[PDB]
């Protein structure tokens, strides 16, 4: 998963 | 029919891929009421969510059998579909913690 904000 | 089984605040957001960013659903900033919704009959779930200010719709999402959710953070929960991410910027601890137990919860019903 990409990198929360 | 359709019934709710869970309703929580929170900003949804999708994943841009090539500027690495994370961009409001429906491109309309804000909070959401998230819901998720069990079809009875069908015996299916999706997620829904509509904008607390003008009640646009953003989110209408299947949950499929085996969705892998992801807790990134106590206020953020992503997953994602063959298309694209989805992303769950919650309001509060609170929301997150009811909404991921809902969705553990249709998890168990689908798995």
């Amino acid at each position: 998963f990409p990198p929360p904000p | 029919s359709e019934q709710s089984i869970c309703q929580a605040r929170a900003a949804v957001m999708v994943y841009d891929d090539a500027n690495k960013k994370w961009v409001p659903a429906g491109g309309s900033t804000g909070f959401s009421r998230v819901h998720i919704y069990h079809h009875t009959g069908n015996n299916t779930f999706r997620v829904v969510g509509r904008k607390i200010q003008d009640h646009q719709v953003v989110i209408n999402c299947a949950i499929p059998k085996g969705l892998k959710y992801n807790q990134a953070t106590q206020t953020f929960h992503q997953w994602r579909d063959a298309r694209q991410v989805y992303g769950l910027n919650f309001g509060s601890k609170e929301d997150a913690n009811v909404f991921a137990s809902a969705m553990m919860h249709a998890l168990e019903v689908l798995n």
